[PDB]
């Protein structure tokens, strides 16, 4: 993501982050 | 009309939370005396200005000054729209108010060429009218500005010699009900002091002042 | 406790200090002049009502808009105490007929 | 004139009389030219002599009511606290572009 | 003694001597050694019993100007005197005018006297239009404080009410930018609203210097005839044009007497293509420019702009001038890198159609006609022009 | 309270609070502690090559400065803690600018040699 | 064009 | 009741107002925005005292965006899922102004996809029985003449813009991947009345922003006010413009009870 | 109270508020000193094989209390909230104990704690005369320092007013005074510490002596910055002014916020109930009695359970 | 606009109207 | 992650001081606290290095805020003009900061002097706006003054009287004062004496010289008859030479610079005799140092009194909105209501 | 009178008639359920 062509990465580096910490938790169950 | 509801964001304290943050405090403001009757540069707001009042030349001196008029006595009419303008007052100069603070910047030569009459020497008396003696005090005031000794107004100069019905149409800026004042939207102010700022102490018609500090009464209870 | 309630209806309501536009506080002497009370008022039936509001009152659409919310929950006009000597305080809870409109 | 040291029951009589509308001007700019000590004593005179006491006069004051409330309304004042042409012109385009637009309809 | 002169290309006519106003004088620096005891004598303090003697409002004027700007800021919002508003404007350390706007609405907020909020936080217009002026006058001297400007215009109408002398002072802010569409098209905006353009913004726009500040305290004492005579011109052009016609007349003067012919030029660019109808003073005042400037300083489309305002109000002699310029111009050895101006059909067909229309009551339009078909087609034969000579002659 | 809303010692004053050391007086460090705490060599910007990057020189104080990410955020409060010459403010520097490559050398010299080298060389 | 109600300047301009 | 503004960022959320804004004297697919206004204002202090809001109005913004045919550097690395041949990808951001602060309500992703899903296999086999009826139910609105309070500097460049990029969008998602589901999908996104609001209740409806994250709070606040340009001061004035056309539209009320007061004098 | 501006001076409702509060006087009386008639000796309030808590109650006409802990090992004395008309009984009680005074500690800046600060430090130096006595405070309170010439304006406490706060002086956090090469008694504090609002359960103390810890809790809303003592080893809160015997502090003076004093109720339900409380006014009660039988703690966790985002506590009609 | 109608031969005269109107708009390239 | 209202996840300590370690940070440690990761789309980075030591400083401003922030708060200068201003406009605030507190509190206790002051409601008159001085300073009042009456007594407004009394009040502040960044503040205090103004027109000065011999270069090369004192007008004359050869659209009206070269010639002859008096030099006195004299005693009069006068100022809007309403009482006139006093016509 | 202006009963009448607002409004009826 480079700045000059990609001005939101204040918003794809957090929706990045929201991707693997819903993901990497282990609270949830993957069977419903 | 139809009692349009305002968009400023003022409101009174609730029932539930305490009050606090008493390093501003709105409270009702009377003051002792009306008023809204008087002259509108004899009210509270121009009460500095008192001094800078011109001196009133009343019917009978102008009805005089008619009959039996002064080579020095320079009678000057300060209406500035020419579409209400019907008669014309005897022995005046029409001197319209916009200009003024130009006008007398000029030399006497420059006024003559730009006005068609001669400039008043600052020790002559000046005599000004208008509708109902708004523009007048303000074309007094403009008069005072420069160093011109003698200056008197007409309230109620064309309205009670011709006996018309008109107004100087001034406007007194009040903000449209959809334009939103300043302290709502901005972050000038901490979030405490913008709450109450905003806050006041019944309805929003009346006046209201803004104390900037408190302390407890002990001495009560 | 009708001159109260009169007040009440003509003020500022709400937060936002809403000015009632209508005035109510006009027909206050005229309704006391012919003896009625606000507890008289919650006994007088529809019929009633409208020989009130016409002739006698001439309560027009909008005044009699304003003033309806307060005979249709039938109020009841008994003074609160409060913290000080003189109470501004009527109770509003909705009256019921066995209690004579008293709630 | 010593207009605060008239009699008061002769200001309140001489004021009762005026009934004609050019000359109800004349008293409200007029008024202003007694004292604050005047203009209270005058509307205690003014409402005495049309009420309990009018007895102290001869011949009784007629009713005056807009003389009574104006005199009651300025003593009150000086106590303490206790364009249509144009205007016209912009009414009848905003009729004509509603009739344009369909919202003032013809006869269905 | 001998100061070069600015070139302005200006004409020189008894007519447009109100266009010659704005104009700096080396005659007010001959003059400049007989003010030096006047300003020498105006730097001292008066005595402690003068001042003490004084009235309220000419002490309150002479020390809160004298003070610092916070500590005037402090008394204002202290005693709730809001008219003093204009003496903080001329203060020493005075920021730029928005900060002056948000410490005007802040010490409204923090004042000492609430009024009802719809009268309590509004300014009046003369001061909104002091500020904007100033602002104008900055982006005159640096054009790239304009967006903050834009910023500032983007909290004003937000906040004050929106008068035609806050939308003049923003066109003048806009102008005074370099910002030649979107001031005209602000212009044309308040046209259709049936907003008179202010007098005294069209009088300070048509004079590049004089910050208004010391213009309404009256440092300058000369130059009022010229400012009588710029808004007397705005309210004679008012009487029978719109705003916009107004404004871009102010435009013009404006970027002629800043040394912006570019801009000048642009303004007749834009108001062609906008839809302004100019008046026919700024047609006229176009045209003695243009011939000033010998037409170097100038493009096709605007070739084409001022032979559009010269069919639709212009004499014959001004539009056969400019056309005969152009075709010359296109034909010198300097100018042949650039493009030649060639008129497409539908704007020829317009022009040649507004010339017919002209000519069926006009005599002198009707002999030349066939002249300005002939300069606007391409095809000029010299043949016309010794016709022309001939009947000229004889 | 309403004696504060103005700055000096308003809200948003944020040079109410104090002022820096700016002397050498106390903690005498050596090149290896102005090297780890340079802009230039951390690792957010040394992988940042869009930003623009300006290098001045004042000529009165003789102290170097590299500003990066100024056309974006033009920041007038960047600096305010300068303290120029003689307790001056940074109002008085009067900046020059200077290359990359002339940064790096004048750098680690002291103020006396870089106002030297802006006098008697280049 | 105004038709006014009293008048100050009209009856010393008729004796005139 | 209600009044739409559109607005076209070319070349993506670089050419916005914020990002362009520099210190001087020293490709992407292009958005569409979409913000519909009704005239939804009201306080709620009155019903609860409890509740410190002078004043809370809503209003609705579609942003979508749109791949020309200019752009080269990432044409086929990854199928482009906002356009309208591939899903028709579009952000309904439901807004409102709790005392001149923009708040968001809700974030909404809505596509074709999910309009196909609720006219075709919403329940088990079936579609929704209501969304399935409110389709069933659909009558045109009479054409009312809008007007044009544009900004000063696009009123007199371009007239037909949003009606030109409200046809584009129309001519490429009727002719789509996605083909008898456009009129489901116009019912989806049909901003004004209420057979949309439970269309869109009967999507996701996003999730409950203040249990979201204080870094995914800041950084959405700084996409739709920073990047796309949906500003508080965008917010401010549909504030203003909601009170000036209230305004505008009582006196055309005035003007048809008079014009309706005079048609029965002059019959009776 | 306030400044008499413009406004204030042409308001007949200023007059009104002055003539219902104070009758024909119209001025407020003041908080006078409490004379040598009706004023008790200082109390030996707890005494433990580590510390020694002696204090008086109802030192000030502000119905304030004035405590010392006394270190039994090193013979280090310690007040809190140095507020007390006749600071010469406790002067004599550490000269008569020998005892040395070494901090004095302040939880907030009002009034009714730093009335007599001036007249602690000059007549235990003087006894100490026959290192000087340092201020432990914390700097939100210096919003608080500025008006104590206002507060002495209203509350009638003339002498004190022209007295510069040994808190204004330059300590070691600020810049030092050039002085003339051709005095150190008011040029410089050495000992002074500023107290940070971070405070933590590690670090966030003071090293009493004989390992023993003070751990300064900072918990606003009757003050910006309000540092309450915790001795956990003796289970001593004093508490100050955020929490009374039935009542909690005043919200409504400046610089304070109910959310603020509701957050600082709400970060002491980590404390057992055991903990005897120690307010700057009135009766001493324990932690438990308020968890038990305090409305505004009630009222607290109520509109906490209840869905109240901001909750916001505090009394206003009550103790400085 | 939408215009509702009562037959297939006006639907289709309608449709001949909107292809002139559409071709005397401006040709193609 | 996303959190739920009234359930939090709790988690281990560092063991590091808390959060904030009461008892300090290393270096390297603070590093990380420097170099914080901010957005570097929205952040500006800046060091200086100033030989010994260097300075870091790193400024966020967010992107929701730009539309409604203040200018004050996010002083973003788009512009080298607005760069220029609002480095002034906050050099004044910060200065005004750092010099202030060297005389009020935390100021040295003989740099902190206090004035009283009372005004008679009735009579609108100052009684007793003295200064409060200490016994040092009151030694320096009377050796002025036994000095001056034994001088002028026994020539020439009355025996009790104090001779250039504003003079030495204001030069006994300065003498009692003992840190000279208190000493200048005072300087300042009374008209701006201060050396860091004094040195600001002085550098005024040195560059309308630099600017007059400019335009002495240009008007001698260009012709190959001029005022006595040139620097004036130089700022005058050269900004219309740029404005006539074409390079600037602005030619300058102010006038502000003219009497300026004999304006701040009478400044440092003002402080010069200001130290004179401080160090008891005042025993002897050049006739240009007595005309001075004269003259800075009745400005330094007036500056004392610049607050108190906008007290009195209100003060006469406090009587003036408690008179009696109406044109006024009969029994309090010399003058009938509808006519001039000056008519001739008066007595009907 | 003479130094406050007004007389003590027209002064509670007064207090009384600043602060009407926010001395009552409404009699806060309904239930607060606990929600955690
Ligand atoms: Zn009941
Ligand atoms: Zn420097
Ligand atoms: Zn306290
Ligand atoms: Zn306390």
């Amino acid at each position: 993501l480079p700045p000059s062509d990609f001005p939101e990465n204040a918003l794809l580096k957090c929706i990045e982050k929201e991707i693997e910490d819903e993901a990497l938790r282990l609270d949830k169950e993957e069977c419903p | 009309q139809a009692d349009r509801r305002t968009r400023h964001h003022m409101m009174v304290d609730g029932q539930i939370n305490p009050r606090e943050w008493f390093n501003w405090h709105p409270k009702e403001y009377q003051p002792w005396y009306f008023d809204r009757h008087k002259f509108l540069y004899e009210q509270r707001q121009y009460a500095q200005f008192h001094h800078l009042l011109c001196h009133q030349v009343y019917l009978k001196d102008m009805l005089h000054l008619m009959r039996y008029p002064e080579p020095y006595t320079h009678i000057i009419d300060c209406r500035t729209s020419t579409q209400k303008m019907h008669r014309w007052v005897p022995h005046s100069l029409w001197l319209p108010r916009d200009e003024v603070e130009y006008a007398l910047q000029l030399s006497a030569d420059e006024f003559l060429d730009m006005y068609g009459f001669r400039k008043p020497d600052k020790s002559d008396d000046v005599i000004l009218l208008s509708h109902n003696g708004i523009y007048s005090e303000q074309a007094g005031w403009e008069w005072k500005k420069q160093f011109f000794q003698h200056v008197y107004n007409y309230r109620g100069g064309t309205n009670e010699l011709f006996g018309e019905s008109y107004s100087d149409m001034n406007v007194s800026d009040v903000l449209s009900p959809w334009k939103g004042p300043f302290p709502q939207s901005g972050v000038f102010v901490d979030k405490w002091s913008k709450r109450k700022v905003l806050t006041r102490t019944g309805p929003f018609d009346r006046q209201y002042e803004m104390q900037d500090f408190a302390l407890p009464d002990l001495e009560l209870e | 406790s009708l001159k109260l309630i009169l007040e009440k209806l003509s003020g500022h309501v709400g937060r936002r200090q809403y000015k009632m536009l209508c005035n109510l506080e006009k027909h206050y002497d005229k309704l006391k002049d012919e003896g009625i009370d606000w507890h008289e008022l919650k006994w007088l039936s529809r019929e009633e009502l409208i020989v009130l509001f016409d002739k006698v009152l001439h309560l027009t659409r909008t005044e009699r808009a304003a003033l309806l919310p307060a005979i249709e929950a039938k109020v009841c006009g008994v003074l609160r105490q409060t913290d000080s000597r003189h109470s501004t305080v009527v109770c509003m809870n909705r009256g019921n007929a066995n209690h004579g409109w008293r709630c | 004139a010593d207009l605060d040291r008239v009699e008061a029951r002769s200001v309140v009589i001489a004021l009762n009389a005026v009934t004609n509308a050019d000359v109800y001007e004349f008293v409200k700019k007029y008024l202003f030219n007694f004292g604050e000590r005047k203009v209270k004593f005058l509307r205690t005179t003014y409402s005495d002599l049309r009420g309990h006491g009018a007895g102290k006069l001869r011949i009784p004051l007629k009713e005056n009511d807009n003389m009574y409330y104006h005199v009651c309304w300025h003593s009150s004042i000086r106590s303490p606290r206790q364009p249509n042409a144009k205007i016209d012109d912009i009414v009848k385009d905003k009729i004509e572009k509603w009739k344009a637009e369909g919202l003032l309809p013809e006869d269905y | 003694t001998q100061l070069p002169d600015p070139p302005y290309y200006l004409p020189h006519s008894p007519r447009f001597d109100a266009e010659r106003c704005g104009t700096f004088n080396k005659k007010w620096l001959l003059n400049l050694p007989a003010l030096k005891p006047l300003v020498r004598n105006s730097t001292y303090l008066p005595k402690k019993e003068e001042l003490w003697r004084a009235p309220t409002h000419e002490a309150l004027e002479t020390i809160i100007g004298h003070l610092p700007y916070h500590d005037a800021l402090r008394y204002i919002t202290e005693h709730s005197l809001f008219l003093l508003f204009p003496t903080v404007l001329r203060a020493r350390d005075a920021p730029l005018p928005h900060v002056i706007y948000e410490d005007f609405m802040k010490s409204c907020t923090f004042a000492s006297l609430q009024n009802p909020p719809e009268e309590q936080f509004a300014l009046p217009s003369v001061l909104l239009r002091t500020l904007l002026c100033m602002a104008a006058y900055h982006c005159t001297l640096d054009a790239d404080y304009f967006t903050t400007c834009q910023m500032l215009f983007g909290r004003m109408e937000q906040q004050q009410q929106t008068t035609p002398e806050v939308l003049s002072a923003w066109v003048y802010c806009c102008t005074a930018s370099g910002r030649v569409d979107e001031a005209l098209t602000y212009a044309k905006y308040m046209a259709d609203c049936s907003a008179p353009f202010d007098v005294t913004v069209f009088s300070l726009m048509q004079h590049p210097s004089l910050n208004p500040i010391e213009v309404e305290d009256g440092s300058v004492p000369h130059s009022a005839k010229g400012l009588l005579l710029q808004r007397r011109l705005g309210n004679r052009l008012h009487t029978a044009y719109r705003s916009d016609a107004v404004a871009a007349h102010g435009m013009f003067v404006y970027y002629a007497l800043t040394l912006s012919h570019v801009r000048k030029w642009e303004v007749i660019r834009a108001a062609a293509a906008l839809g302004v109808t100019l008046a026919e003073r700024t047609v006229v005042l176009a045209v003695e420019v243009f011939a000033r400037e010998k037409g170097m300083r100038c493009g096709p489309k605007t070739v084409k702009a001022l032979t559009h305002f010269l069919a639709q109000d212009g004499t014959v002699g001004h539009l056969l001038y400019v056309l005969l310029r152009a075709r010359k111009n296109e034909l010198l050895p300097e100018f042949r890198d650039l493009p030649h101006t060639t008129f497409s059909e539908e704007e020829q067909e317009l022009v040649l159609q507004c010339v017919a229309q002209r000519a069926r009551h006009d005599d002198s339009f009707a002999v030349a006609a066939t002249l300005v078909s002939s300069l606007v087609r391409e095809d000029d034969p010299s043949e016309l022009l010794m016709a022309f000579a001939r009947a000229a002659r004889n | 309270s309403r004696s504060t809303v103005f700055g000096p010692g308003s809200l948003y004053s944020f040079t109410k609070f104090g002022s820096f050391n700016r002397s050498p007086t106390n903690c005498t460090l050596n090149k290896r502690m102005k090297d780890i705490f340079r802009l230039e060599n951390q690792k957010h910007i040394r992988n940042d090559f869009d930003r623009e990057r300006r290098y001045r020189m004042c000529t009165k104080c003789g102290i170097t400065t590299v500003t990066i990410n100024f056309n974006n955020v033009p920041s007038a409060r960047v600096g305010l803690w300068g303290r120029c010459a003689d307790d001056k403010d940074y109002t008085h520097h009067r900046m020059v600018d200077i290359t990359q490559r002339e940064y790096e050398v004048l750098r680690e010299s002291p103020v006396e040699k870089r106002l030297n080298w802006w006098r008697y060389e280049r | 064009k105004s038709d006014p109600a009293v008048d100050n300047v009209a009856p010393l301009r008729d004796e005139d | 009741n209600y009044f739409v503004m559109t607005r076209t960022l070319k070349n993506g959320v670089q050419s916005a107002e914020l990002n362009n804004r520099r210190y001087r004297s020293v490709s992407r697919a292009d958005v569409h925005l979409t913000v519909f206004a009704p005239f939804r204002v009201y306080d709620p202090s009155l019903h609860d005292p409890t509740v410190d809001i002078c004043e809370w109005s809503s209003f609705d913004l579609v942003v979508q965006k749109t791949v020309p045919d200019n752009m080269v550097a990432n044409k086929l690395l990854q199928p482009l899922s906002c356009t309208p041949q591939d899903g028709a990808l579009s952000m309904y951001v439901c807004l409102a102004s709790v005392n001149s602060e923009m708040r968001i309500r809700s974030i909404q992703l809505l596509s074709m996809k999910e309009a196909q899903a609720l006219v075709e296999h919403a329940c088990f086999g079936n579609g929704e029985p209501l969304f399935l009826e409110l389709l069933r139910r659909r009558g045109r609105r009479r054409p009312l003449v809008e007007r044009r309070f544009d900004d000063p500097r696009l009123r007199y460049e371009e007239v037909a813009q949003p009606q030109q990029v409200a046809d584009e969008a129309a001519v490429a998602c009727s002719s789509s991947c996605y083909g008898p589901y456009y009129p489901a999908f116009e019912m989806l996104m049909d901003s004004c009345g209420s057979a949309g609001e439970y269309s869109r209740a009967l999507c996701y409806g996003g999730p409950y922003v203040s249990e979201l994250s204080r870094e995914l709070c800041d950084a959405l606040l700084d996409y739709i006010k920073g990047d796309l340009g949906v500003s508080d001061q965008l917010c401010e004035y549909v504030c203003q413009m909601q009170f000036f056309l209230e305004q505008e539209e009582y006196m055309t009320w005035l003007g048809q009870v008079q014009h309706v007061a005079n048609a029965v004098s002059r019959t009776a | 109270s306030y400044t008499p501006n413009l406004t204030s001076l042409t308001n007949q409702v200023n007059r009104s508020e002055r003539l219902r509060k104070w009758g024909s006087a119209g001025v407020p009386p003041g908080v006078p000193r409490i004379p040598r008639l009706e004023a008790k000796g200082i109390a030996i309030l707890h005494e433990s094989p580590k510390v020694i808590l002696a204090g008086r109650s109802r030192c000030n006409n502000f119905d304030s209390n004035q405590y010392m802990l006394i270190n039994k090992a090193t013979k280090r004395c310690l007040l809190v909230d140095a507020s007390d008309d006749w600071p010469d009984d406790w002067a004599a009680f550490i000269g008569a104990s020998d005892l040395t005074l070494t901090h004095v500690f302040l939880t907030h800046c009002h009034i009714d704690n730093i009335i007599n600060l001036n007249a602690f430090l000059t007549i235990c130096g003087s006894r100490q005369k026959q290192d000087e006595i340092g201020v432990m405070w914390c700097p939100a309170e210096e919003c608080w320092v500025q008006n104590f010439k206002r507060s002495c304006e209203r509350y009638g406490r003339f002498e004190e007013m022209h007295q510069v706060l040994p808190m204004m002086c330059r300590s070691l956090y600020t810049p030092q005074h050039l002085v003339d090469p051709v005095r150190n008694a008011r040029h410089l504090r050495r000992n002074d510490v500023l107290l940070s609002a971070a405070t933590n359960r590690a670090t966030s103390f003071i090293d009493f002596g004989n390992g023993v810890l003070l751990y300064y809790i900072f918990s606003p809303g009757h003050s910006p910055g309000h540092m309450m003592l915790h001795i956990p080893t003796e289970r001593i809160l004093f508490s100050g002014d955020l929490l009374f015997f039935n009542k909690v502090g005043r919200v409504d003076l400046p610089w304070a916020t109910g959310v603020r004093l509701a957050e600082s109720l709400r970060l002491l339900e980590a404390l057992p109930d055991n903990t005897v409380v120690v307010p700057g006014h009135g009766r001493m009660t324990t932690l438990g009695r308020e968890r038990r039988e305090n409305k505004a703690l009630q009222q607290c966790y109520q509109r906490q359970e209840i869905g109240k985002q901001e909750v916001s506590v505090g009394f206003n009609e009550g103790y400085l | 606009q939408q215009v509702v109608y009562r037959s297939i031969r006006d639907c289709r005269e309608r449709a001949f109207h909107l292809i002139q109107e559409l071709v005397s708009s401006p040709g193609v390239a | 992650a996303r959190r739920k209202w009234g359930q939090k996840t709790w988690s281990p300590t560092a063991t590091n001081g808390g959060a904030a370690p009461a008892n300090g940070v290393s270096a390297q440690e603070a590093l990380q606290i420097a170099y914080r990761p901010m957005p570097p789309s929205q952040t500006v980075e800046y060091e200086e290095d100033f030989g010994h030591n260097l300075m870091i400083h790193r400024e966020y401003i967010s992107k929701r805020c730009r539309d409604r922030v203040s200018f004050e708060l996010s002083a973003l200068s788009y512009s080298n003009l607005e760069l220029r201003r609002g480095q002034e406009h906050l050099a004044g605030i910060m200065n005004r900061e750092r010099r202030g507190v060297s005389v009020g509190a935390s100021g040295a206790p003989d740099d902190q002097v206090q004035m009283q002051t009372d005004v008679d409601a009735n009579s609108r008159e100052v009684l007793s706006a003295r200064y409060l001085f200490n016994e040092r300073r009151l030694q320096f009042c009377d050796r002025f003054q036994n000095f001056f009456q034994s001088k002028l007594e026994n020539s020439a407004n009355g025996h009790e009287k104090q001779h250039l009394f504003s003079l030495m009040e204001a030069c006994a502040v300065i003498f009692g004062c003992e840190t000279e960044a208190a000493r200048e503040t005072y300087y300042r205090m009374f008209l701006g004496l201060d050396s860091e103004t004094l040195l600001e027109e002085d550098e005024a000065l040195r560059n309308r010289i630099a600017d007059a011999k400019l335009v002495q270069r240009v008007l001698e090369n260009n012709k190959g008859n001029l005022p006595e004192e040139f620097e004036e007008y130089a700022p005058l004359y050269k900004a219309y030479i740029t404005h006539a050869v074409g390079k600037g659209p602005v030619a300058s009206y102010d006038i502000s610079t003219l009497g300026s070269t004999g304006l701040t010639a009478e400044r440092r002859r003002w402080r010069t005799l200001m130290e004179k008096i401080v160090r008891e030099d005042y025993h002897t006195m050049t006739e240009v140092e007595q005309m001075d004299a004269i003259v800075l005693n009745e400005q330094l009069h007036t500056v004392k009194f610049f607050d108190l006068k906008i007290g009195d100022a209100i003060r006469d809007i406090l009587q003036l909105l408690q008179r009696e309403t109406g044109v006024g009482s009969s029994v309090n006139r010399d003058t009938p209501v509808g006519i001039s006093p000056n008519n001739p016509e008066r007595r009907v | 009178m003479t130094v406050h202006g007004t007389s003590l009963p027209s002064t509670y009448r007064m207090h009384k008639d600043i602060n009407k607002a926010q001395r009552n409004d409404r009699k806060l009826s309904g239930n607060r359920f606990k929600v955690l």
